[PDB]
């Protein structure tokens, strides 16, 4: 349901 | 903190949101 | 938020979304109280009856948001958590007494038109405004009804309710660290916080200095927007000594 967030924030 | 609670798009430019008056009216 | 309306752009620039990394989903609301401190409900992070026990690395905070699900490029800012502090006397076993937690960000967030901290009340502002009948404002991306989910941040204004009416509405033991708000059955109007609004702010605009103060944190309720039930909120001022102690020693 949620738009993916930039990978930098999941690193 | 000095500037807390003052919204850039409202208080800071002296614009009121659509329902804040409802709050003020309740503060009797 | 049940029976509320779409927030205006920048209406609640202290609003924070607590976001789970995996799976990517809304966990709770929260509020920005400085450039590196976020306030929320303890039950957003710790609730053993439902096997909830989040650690710093499980979560992200998303600040400056309006849309619930979109990645709001160039507007929202996403922060990592350095550390979580839960009130040491948070009562998850019984009645969610002292339902409060702080989160320190790894890096300060830059303020903008969409990102700005709310004030915490002093004793005097609390005494003046925390009165039955006086209205505050609750905001969140939680459910639109008890039993769907909004496109954008929702807002509702609700009156503080007399303590005996709060107590008489429920079998749960109410404490001085809680207050309740919402319309009575006879009053016609309605509205309430709901699941997903947890941890978000109940704010009031001081008529003395025109600043917004966070008086409450969305804590608990029996269902959502039920006639004769009220929403319960953590009493922020009553727990402010703990707040200051945490910020003073760790900030
Ligand atoms: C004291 C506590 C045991 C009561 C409990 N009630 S509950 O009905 O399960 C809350 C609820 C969950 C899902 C959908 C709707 C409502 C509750 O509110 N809890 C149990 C543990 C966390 C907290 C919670 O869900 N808070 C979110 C919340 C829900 C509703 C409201 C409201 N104002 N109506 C506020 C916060
Ligand atoms: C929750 O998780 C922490 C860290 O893994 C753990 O030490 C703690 O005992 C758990 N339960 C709590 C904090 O109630
Ligand atoms: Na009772
Ligand atoms: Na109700």
């Amino acid at each position: 349901d949620f738009e993916e967030i930039p990978e930098e924030y999941l690193q | 903190e000095a500037d807390c609670g003052l919204r850039p798009l409202f208080e800071k430019k002296s614009l009121e949101d659509k329902t804040e008056r409802e709050l003020l009216e309740s503060y009797i | 938020i049940v029976e509320g309306s779409d927030a205006e752009i920048g209406m609640s620039p202290w609003q924070v979304m607590l976001f789970r990394k995996s799976p990517q989903e809304l966990l709770c609301g929260a509020s920005l109280i400085s450039d590196r401190w976020v306030l929320t409900a303890a039950h957003c992070l710790l609730y053993p009856p439902w096997d909830k026990n989040f650690t710093e690395n499980d979560l992200l905070v998303r600040i400056g948001k309006h849309s619930r699900t979109r990645y709001e490029r160039n507007i929202e800012k996403i922060s990592m958590l350095e550390k979580i502090y839960i009130h040491p006397r948070y009562n998850w076993r019984e009645n969610l007494d002292r339902d409060i937690a702080l989160m320190k960000l790894k890096k300060p967030v830059a303020f903008s038109d969409y990102i700005h901290p709310v004030c915490l009340p002093d004793r005097e502002t609390a005494a003046s405004l925390l009165q039955a009948g006086y209205k505050g404002r609750v905001t969140g991306w939680g459910n639109l009804k008890e039993t769907g989910q909004p496109s954008v941040l929702q807002v509702v204004n609700l009156p503080i309710v007399e303590r005996p009416v709060c107590k008489d509405s429920t079998r749960i033991r109410i404490t001085d660290n809680m207050f309740c708000a919402g319309y009575k059955p006879d009053e016609g109007k309605r509205g309430d916080a709901c699941e997903g609004d947890s941890g978000g702010p109940f704010v009031m605009k001081s008529p003395f200095n025109n600043r917004w103060y966070q008086m409450g944190i969305v804590s608990w309720g029996e269902g959502c927007d039920r006639d004769g039930k009220y929403g319960f909120y953590t009493h922020v001022f009553r727990l402010k000594k703990w707040i200051q102690k945490v910020i003073d020693q760790f900030g």
